[PDB]
């Protein structure tokens, strides 16, 4: 149940910090819709699996979150900016918007899906343990795919507002309008920043060895273990 | 455990050729599926120092939040270099010159993104009270590890891109076509 | 699809790599005999006086 607390927490602060971005309501609600139907749908998939609901399929659920709302984001998003960049209805710029990105959807999934599959194949006792949090995730990945396919192009299509003109403005909120403006010459700062870092490649290439090593150091100084203990409100005392 | 318990190295192994199988077909290319997987390195450093500084453990949740962050950091390097790459091959642009578009035509997405999960799995790093010590295990690895793979991949994915393109030829471009 | 490949020769060939990856692990593990089990089941009794 503490698991199931801050996997709503989770949304939460998901959806606020679709909100922050993405300032438009109905344009953040998108992938807040998704994320549920998709998890409510993982659990069903479980079921169809004979899976239990335990610590390594809620962590499924909590630790999908970023790879499903990126589905529904990458939707939203181009529909958003393709209605920012020309002058479509929600309905016809989604139309075009999904016909340029669907086969990306399912494609980058599958890619990623490799990097949670072989994981599914462990082996012995210690087998289950990934088997399980590795089809959630997969599942997770699957249905979010076939949601980003079926209601977020419905919802693009019936949930945005029009805009037409080359669009993003600046001037008519308070606090957000300010967000905006800052971002924005933070993102060319950045956009320099690369450019001095691509007349660069020389000794950038070897700060990333540097990284390398220090990571395959700290690696092997890192002891290794199963499963934490925990603190079960309960023990025992063994008298002989 | 003499029963054979050490498979992890080829299982990431595996699962680490069959990504860069996957990213050849998603770019119909050899090369630049390594412009994507030099990001790895980039998101490990983070749970590394992360469960180091909390001294935590190898475990079970520290190998399962490091596939949760490549995941995602594979994700974020993957839509940086899709533009990319579709920038030099619909619009023509040069390579130096349509990474930059590519670059940060995702960074407000990418921030999205992230931001948004690293917000997320706060509440398993902060958790007090019954199975805590699982969710701050968890928690700590793939914060610590998002966190890092962002920040950095965000100045490394520019650079990934374009080393690889020069040593994987095709002199007769750079420079500025249309078609 | 043919056309599709035609187009496309790496990802025909990483179908063909993945394919034949997972054939070659499956071969690690595979059980070896000479035939599956093909006898039909037997339980026998037995007892003494
Ligand atoms: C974002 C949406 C997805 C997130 C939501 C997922 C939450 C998952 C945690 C649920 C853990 C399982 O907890 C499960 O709860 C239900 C509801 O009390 C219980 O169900 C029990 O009460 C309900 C009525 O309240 C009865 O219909 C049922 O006969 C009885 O068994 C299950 O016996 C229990 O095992
Ligand atoms: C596609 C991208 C993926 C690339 C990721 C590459 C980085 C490597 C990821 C982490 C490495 C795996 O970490 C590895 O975990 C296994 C499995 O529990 C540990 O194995 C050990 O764990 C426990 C506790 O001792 C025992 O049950 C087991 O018998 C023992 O061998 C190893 O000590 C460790 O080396």
């Amino acid at each position: 149940h503490e698991v199931v607390k801050t996997l709503v927490e989770a949304i939460i602060l998901v959806f606020l910090v679709m909100y922050l971005f993405l300032q438009n309501f109905r344009a953040t609600l998108i992938p807040t819709i998704a994320v549920p139907v998709v998890l409510l749908g993982t659990f069903a998939v479980l079921a169809a699996f004979g899976f239990s609901i335990n610590t390594l399929t809620m962590f499924g659920m909590v630790l999908a979150i970023g790879l499903l709302v990126d589905d529904a984001i990458v939707v939203v998003e181009n529909v958003e900016r393709v209605m920012a960049e020309e002058g479509l209805p929600p309905k016809e710029a989604t139309r075009k918007s999904m016909g340029q990105i669907q086969g990306a959807l399912v494609g980058i999934a599958m890619v990623l899906s490799a990097v949670f599959v072989p994981m599914a194949f462990f082996g012995g006792s210690t087998g289950a343990i990934y088997r399980q949090f590795s089809i959630t995730i997969v599942s997770a990945m699957a249905l979010s795919v076939l949601v980003a396919l079926i209601l977020t192009p419905a919802l693009c299509a019936t949930m945005l507002k029009p805009i037409a003109k080359g669009d993003h403005g600046e001037g008519k909120k308070g606090f957000f309008g300010w967000f905006n403006r800052m971002f924005e010459k933070s993102t060319h700062h950045y956009t320099d920043s690369v450019g001095g870092i691509l007349r660069s490649t020389g000794r950038y290439l070897v700060l990333y060895l540097i990284i390398v090593v220090g990571m395959a150091y700290l690696f092997v100084r890192l002891p290794s273990s199963f499963l934490p203990d925990e603190d079960q409100g309960v023990f025992m005392t063994m008298v002989q | 455990e003499r029963l054979s318990g050490n498979q992890a190295p080829s299982l990431y192994a595996i699962s680490l050729i069959v990504v860069f199988l996957c990213l050849a077909a998603l770019y119909e290319s050899w090369s630049i599926p390594f412009s994507v997987m030099l990001v790895v390195p980039l998101g490990v450093i983070g749970a590394l120092l992360a469960a180091t500084f909390r001294g935590l453990t190898n475990d079970v949740y520290f190998q399962v939040g490091l596939l949760t962050t490549i995941g995602l950091s594979a994700k974020n390097a993957i839509l940086i270099v899709e533009f990319a790459k579709d920038l030099m091959d619909k619009e023509g642009k040069g390579l130096i010159e349509a990474t930059l578009d590519a670059v940060r035509m995702a960074l407000r997405p990418i921030l999205m993104t992230s931001l948004a999960f690293i917000l997320g799995v706060m509440p398993l790093v902060i958790s007090t009270g019954a199975g805590s010590g699982a969710q701050n295990a968890v928690g700590t690895g793939v914060m610590g590890g998002m966190v890092t793979a962002t920040v950095l991949a965000i100045f490394f994915v520019p650079v990934f891109f374009v080393v690889v393109r020069r040593r994987f030829s095709r002199k007769n471009e750079d420079i500025e076509h249309s078609h | 699809m043919p056309n599709f490949f035609i187009d496309r020769p790496i990802f025909a060939w990483v179908i063909a790599i993945i394919i034949m990856l997972a054939g070659g692990l499956a071969i690690l593990k595979l059980p070896v005999a000479q035939y599956p089990t093909i006898a039909p089941p037997a339980v026998t009794i037995s007892a003494s006086y």
